[PDB]
RNA sequence: AGGGUGAAAAGAACCCCCAUCGGGGAGUGAAAAGAACAUGAAACCGUAAGCUCUCAAGCAGUGGGAGGGGGACCAGACC
RNA sequence: UCGGAGAGAGGCUCGGUGAAAUAGACAUGUCUGUGAAGAUGCGGACUACCUGCACCUGGACAGAAAGACCCUAUGAAGCU
RNA sequence: UUCACAUCGACGGGAAGGUUUGGCACCUCGAUGUCGGCUCUUCGCCACCUGGGGCUGUAGUAUGUUCCAAGGGUUGGGCUGUUCGCCCAUUAAAGCGGUACGUGAGCUGGGUUCAGAACGUCGUGAGACAGUUCGGUCCAUAUCCGGUGUGGGCGUUAGAGCAUUGAGAGGACCUUUCCCUAGUACGAGAGGACCGGGAAGGACGCACCUCUGGUGUACCAGUUAUCGUGCCCACGGUAAACGCUGGGUAGCCAAGUGCGGAGCGGAUAACUGCUGAAAGCAUCUAAGUAGUAAGCCCACCCCAAGAUGAGUGCUCUCCUA
RNA sequence: AGAGAAGGUCACGGCGAGACGAGCCGUUUAUCAUUACGAUAGGUGUCAAGUGGAAGUGCAGUGAUGUAUGCAGCUGAGGCAUCCUAACAGACCCACAGACUUGAAC
């Protein structure tokens, strides 16, 4: 998953309305921003098999960090840092460690963006809520209602298929959401509004990167 | 952390002194090379004319054996992994023992340039299966060694080996590269011998 | 929220009191019937008399509804009953004059309805 | 799931679990320390100290709010009388929670909530 | 639905292990705690 | 349905743990045989010591036996 | 339609007490083939670290004994 | 019309399948049980629609027939115990089969017409009926396998914390109307395009709570009966697990809001092709190569080194006697 | 053998994480003086928000009731402040410079 562009991380603050002039009402999702999105690591073809930059995020105290860790950002010679993440580049020659990212530099108006977050956690989920399985009748006579069905066919195969969905733990991953809009950039407050929902309650940590477009930011194959 | 207390001493020392007058009285280990008939000591041993020569845990030690590399362009798939298949699993040694693992290591390069008789090329098959229904997945040959060549041969090989524990364990001494290069110079790798005719192709 | 069974006002003179509606036509595999569909009714009660016969398959586009239309203002709409315009397969109601309140999201498809409406929202 | 609820629970139904904490504050303000369970301990706090903010104001209105939780009136008049003098310049945080061994009976983690 | 089979004297010696590994964590809880109330310096901890 | 402490109750004083039961000494006794007491098989429940299992497919054994351990006197054997 | 949220009693965890039907032995994968003609146990491939817990019920021709249906018996009884 | 082979194809023949009605009695009789719906799959291709083509008795639109193609789709009702089938209104289309009626230790109707009763009919009669009719009990705490999730142990050759490569595995790559092209080709007219652009929809998937709401036994307000707080006032309890109503934040939720389905990437099936021999002619094929499909494979989205083949990268730590 | 490496588990305060384990965040709560990083939960103060005009005392009315004091009163699962309470006391696991061979370098 070769990524056009660096993204940088921010975090979710919540939804509010935005008009424009014309009286059009978009529901956007602030992001907000910290201290960070400092480049702590570069891998080079040779070095490391491939190209790619690590960006760290979410500043912090020294005493939280552990030593492995605080080792690895004086090797940086950058401020101790919670989050760390990579972006997969094709080319990777601008970059050095402890160079800063700017998100208004990065992004204008109008641009397409990628927000991959993690999800709400809804925990241990059955059939319906899990995979829309129809529930089955109410009423008359009838002893089901939320169950799972038949989960097979009959003495052959005479097991149950794999993958065959079944209720489990649902939310809570990384997932991606594509093609989403930038409506207004803040400097005042650092902040970046965005048309649309993103994953997560606020407080959340949010990538955001330009979006792949598999014709034309890709590698072909 | 490794007490030096003077009781676990104590133990390594007697441990060691066990070993040592286990080690005296023992019967020393003649390796098969030129090795005659009997030593003057053996012949005071158990009987090992007249029963079936068994090898023992100081001649298959994994250290002493033959590295052999097979420059595979221009061979022949099937008729190589033959020939790959004899001498990983020891049966060209007159030391032979199917319950043990006498055979060499074998580094198979250029697992590119290997030769296919007939169409095979676009019409032999891997197919490898999910586990789900409808998980069946098939590639053409050249499909395969477009993506990632070595996994032919090993597969080739891996089908004339044992099966189960000892054919596993074997099959882990067939090295492959795609490349011309392997990294075992250290190894001193000997050339395979080919005692096959057909093996050859030539166009 | 017009769906198959739903009965609905007429809006206009054609001389049906009531509709049920049976299907909705353009939207594919959806079942429902928002403001400014093409659903075929039947007719239930009518005006005696009149070029209309109960038991009558007809078409008719959904004028209001008791959900709710949102326009991109952020405005929002929300009538009292459902009603329904009795029309050609030529977007020409088939009745000549209308009651009611109408949108202007009927303005696209339909010019004869919303000309001939008392109120515009 | 609860994302959010924050109410204590204490396993009882809502009229059961009122009655408990009122009861429980009546008895935590007349003998001023007292021991119970774990959960009932924290449910509790914020009764408790809802009771002392009401009686730090003293208006006949607060006074006829406090008595309509506590069941007992002259515990309540005594509230009135003590606190201003005894909790005047604390702000907030009235209530101590000390733990203990648990109990013999079913292993409940115990515990001992003071009028601080 | 019942046991077509009876279980294996070692495999219920194995389970019935599990269920009393439990008893060892509880006894590393209750050594650390008598540890804490044998010093007397806690105030959030009390005994009688 | 529920029999067999010992020849004799000599049925265990005294001290210790100690709310009782139960126990450990001492004392009785040829023997503790200690009252749920005589020989006390198997299932079944464990504890300790020797070897050994976490890439594995198997009516569980058998023929071959790597490596490790044990009691020997025909130490080339047996377990 | 097309499901949604909530309250109780369970379910779940901890402490106390503590069953049952079942059970040749079980070191108890999938596909396909074979076979008393639908195999964890036979063959060939394929896939599989060891072991819990919560859930689900496709298999084990799952479990609860004579098959009510059909036939047999020079059986049994009721009735005409 | 001429013309057997566009489309039909009589008289006959050669097959495959194992879905109909059957023959057999190898199978199980103890508690291995038939047809429909619900839920939930899954696979076949003899293709109903969607993708590409050849032929036409193909002007165009629309067909007909056939080739490759099973990725995706295949509505809602009135009627039946039903397989079958009929109709209503749609629709791109409303495919046919297999899986023990696929699915009864998942659910439910009939069926094994069990015992009551009645009708027709047969029988002197008790009773009978592959006649009809009304009524009529199936249980279940998951041992193992199989599954969906979620841990521990141990391995990964000193011990760790981070960050990742991606073998393998999955999810999703769907489809309809309308508008430009252009009332242009085509046709005497009536009709009316291919190709390529653009918008709106459907279904499905992934998120979300700003709006519109649902609930919201956290709360707020009215209000009946009644018993408490000495009595008026004002509050408290009860009217199961809100006494009854009217509102509701946070949460969760959809009917609400966003977003998604991109590929002058690779290789093919049918087919159309170029150079061109064996047969000094010809021929898409034998050498070699060109286009080209909703198919196949990468790319997209999650997972993923128990990938024991246990990967690479950065950093940290190994004291004292 | 003493000690307790890096780290982990536990304990303690929690959650937009959760059946349990797991996950994640905290654990003396800074200093500042020019950024951010040292408030986890509860309480308290204030604010968004909800409900819809408290009680008491006045006036009007024969009275039920209305009206003023007053965007009142209650609530505030959400934000922001503030260490007032509880994050006390602590415990456990854990530290053979990494077997053996061969080349290359020096
Ligand atoms: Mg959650
Ligand atoms: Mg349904
Ligand atoms: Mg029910
Ligand atoms: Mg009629
Ligand atoms: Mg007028
Ligand atoms: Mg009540
Ligand atoms: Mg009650
Ligand atoms: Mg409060
Ligand atoms: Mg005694
Ligand atoms: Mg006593
Ligand atoms: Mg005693
Ligand atoms: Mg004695
Ligand atoms: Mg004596
Ligand atoms: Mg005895
Ligand atoms: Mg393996
Ligand atoms: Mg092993
Ligand atoms: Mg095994
Ligand atoms: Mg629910
Ligand atoms: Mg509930
Ligand atoms: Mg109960
Ligand atoms: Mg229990
Ligand atoms: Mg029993
Ligand atoms: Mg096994
Ligand atoms: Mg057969
Ligand atoms: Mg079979
Ligand atoms: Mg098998
Ligand atoms: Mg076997
Ligand atoms: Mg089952
Ligand atoms: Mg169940
Ligand atoms: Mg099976
Ligand atoms: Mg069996
Ligand atoms: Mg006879
Ligand atoms: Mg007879
Ligand atoms: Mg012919
Ligand atoms: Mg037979
Ligand atoms: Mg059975
Ligand atoms: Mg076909
Ligand atoms: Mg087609
Ligand atoms: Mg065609
Ligand atoms: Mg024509
Ligand atoms: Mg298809
Ligand atoms: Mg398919
Ligand atoms: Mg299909
Ligand atoms: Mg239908
Ligand atoms: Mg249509
Ligand atoms: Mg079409
Ligand atoms: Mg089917
Ligand atoms: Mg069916
Ligand atoms: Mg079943
Ligand atoms: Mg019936
Ligand atoms: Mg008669
Ligand atoms: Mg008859
Ligand atoms: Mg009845
Ligand atoms: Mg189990
Ligand atoms: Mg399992
Ligand atoms: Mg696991
Ligand atoms: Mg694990
Ligand atoms: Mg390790
Ligand atoms: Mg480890
Ligand atoms: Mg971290
Ligand atoms: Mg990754
Ligand atoms: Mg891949
Ligand atoms: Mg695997
Ligand atoms: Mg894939
Ligand atoms: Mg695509
Ligand atoms: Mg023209
Ligand atoms: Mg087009
Ligand atoms: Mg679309
Ligand atoms: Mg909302
Ligand atoms: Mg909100
Ligand atoms: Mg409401
Ligand atoms: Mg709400
Ligand atoms: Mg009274
Ligand atoms: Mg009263
Ligand atoms: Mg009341
Ligand atoms: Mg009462
Ligand atoms: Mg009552
Ligand atoms: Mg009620
Ligand atoms: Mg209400
Ligand atoms: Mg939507
Ligand atoms: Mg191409
Ligand atoms: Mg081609
Ligand atoms: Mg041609
Ligand atoms: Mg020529
Ligand atoms: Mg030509
Ligand atoms: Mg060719
Ligand atoms: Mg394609
Ligand atoms: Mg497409
Ligand atoms: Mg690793
Ligand atoms: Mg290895
Ligand atoms: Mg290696
Ligand atoms: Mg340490
Ligand atoms: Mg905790
Ligand atoms: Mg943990
Ligand atoms: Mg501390
Ligand atoms: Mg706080
Ligand atoms: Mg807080
Ligand atoms: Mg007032
Ligand atoms: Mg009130
Ligand atoms: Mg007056
Ligand atoms: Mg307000
Ligand atoms: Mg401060
Ligand atoms: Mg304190
Ligand atoms: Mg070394
Ligand atoms: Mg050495």
């Amino acid at each position: 998953s070769v990524d056009a562009g660096i993204g940088v991380m921010g975090t979710k603050l919540g939804m509010m309305s935005f008009f424009e002039e014309d009286g059009t009402v978009v529901p956007v999702t602030v992001i907000g921003f910290k201290e960070g999105n400092i480049v702590t690591q570069v891998k080079t073809e040779s070095t490391d098999g491939y190209n790619a930059v690590q960006v760290g995020y979410e500043r912090l105290r020294d005493r939280k960090l552990t030593m492995p860790e605080r080792g690895h950002l004086n090797k940086a010679g950058v401020i101790p840092m919670r989050h760390l993440q990579e972006f997969r580049l094709v080319s990777v020659d601008d970059f050095t460690p402890s160079q800063k990212l700017l998100f208004e530099e990065l992004f204008k108006e109008g641009d397409m963006v990628d927000i991959s977050g993690t999800t709400i956690g809804k925990g241990f989920q059955g059939g319906i809520k899990r995979h829309n399985f129809k529930r089955g009748l109410m009423t008359h006579g009838s002893k089901s209602h939320r169950a799972l069905g038949s989960i097979g066919a009959g003495t052959t195969p005479g097991h149950v298929y794999k993958g065959k969905k079944m209720p489990g733990r649902m939310g809570g991953t990384k997932t991606k959401i594509r093609k989403l809009k930038i409506m207004k950039i803040d400097t005042d407050l650092r902040v970046v509004m965005i048309k649309g929902a993103v994953p997560g309650k606020p407080g959340n940590l949010l990538r955001l990167a330009p979006a792949k477009i598999v014709g034309k930011n890709i590698p072909k194959n | 952390r490794k007490s030096t207390s003077a009781s676990t001493k104590c133990t390594e020392e007697w441990r060691q002194l066990k070993e040592a007058v286990k080690k005296e009285f023992a019967i020393p280990h003649v390796p098969l090379d030129q090795r005659w008939m009997f030593t003057l000591e053996e012949a005071t041993g158990p009987d090992i004319w007249n029963t079936t020569w068994y090898p023992k845990s100081a001649d298959h030690v994994p250290t002493d054996k033959k590295w052999y590399v097979v420059d595979a362009t221009d061979l022949i798939l099937g008729r190589m992994a033959s020939t790959i298949a004899i001498h990983i699993r020891g049966k060209n040694l007159a030391s032979y023992t199917p319950s043990v693992d006498m055979g060499a290591f074998v580094i198979v390069v250029n697992a590119d340039k290997v030769a296919v008789s007939g169409k095979k090329r676009t019409q032999k098959l891997y197919r490898r299966h999910s586990g789900r229904p409808g998980g069946l997945k098939e590639e053409t040959f050249d499909q395969l060694q477009k993506r990632i060549p070595e996994r032919i041969i090993e597969h080739a090989v891996r089908g004339m080996l044992p099966k189960g524990r000892l054919g596993r364990y074997l099959f882990n001494h067939l090295k492959v590269y795609k490349g011309a290069e392997h990294p075992h110079q250290a190894q001193q790798p000997i050339d395979l011998p080919l005692r096959d005719k057909r093996i050859r192709v030539e166009k | 929220m017009i769906q198959p069974q739903t009965h609905l006002n007429v809006a206009d003179n054609s001389g049906a009191r009531e509709l049920m509606c049976i299907r909705i036509i353009g939207a594919s595999n959806r079942r429902y019937a928002r403001i400014g569909d093409v659903i075929v009714a039947v007719i239930k009660e009518a005006i005696p008399n009149t070029p209309l016969e109960r038991s009558e398959v007809i078409r008719a586009v959904v004028v209001r509804t008791c959900k709710e239309l949102k326009r991109d203002n952020g405005m929002i709409i929300r009538y009292d009953d459902n009603a329904a315009v009795i029309i050609d397969q030529e977007g020409n109601p088939k009745g000549t004059r209308i009651f009611g309140a109408i949108a202007r999201e009927l303005r696209q498809k339909f010019a004869k309805i919303v000309s001939l409406a008392p109120e515009v929202l | 799931m609860k994302h959010g609820r924050k109410i204590h629970r204490l396993s009882r139904p809502a009229d059961q679990r009122r009655a408990l904490l009122r009861g429980l504050t009546t008895q935590l303000l007349k003998h001023g320390r007292i021991k119970t369970t774990r959960a009932k301990a924290s449910a509790m706090r914020k009764y408790v100290d809802k009771m002392i903010t009401l009686a730090k104001e003293g208006s006949l209105h607060k006074r006829r709010q406090a008595l309509g939780f506590i069941y007992e009136k002259q515990i309540v008049h005594a509230l009135f009388a003590e606190v201003p003098e005894r909790y005047g310049d604390r702000n907030g945080g009235y209530t101590r929670i000390i733990r203990t061994l648990p109990r013999r009976g079913d292993n409940a983690p115990m515990a001992y909530i003071e009028l601080v | 639905a019942v046991p077509k089979k009876r279980t294996s004297i070692y495999k219920k010696r194995i389970r019935k292990n599990i269920w009393k590994k439990k008893g060892y964590w509880a006894a590393l809880k209750a050594f650390s705690l008598a540890k804490s109330l044998s010093t007397g310096n806690s105030k959030s901890f009390f005994v009688r």
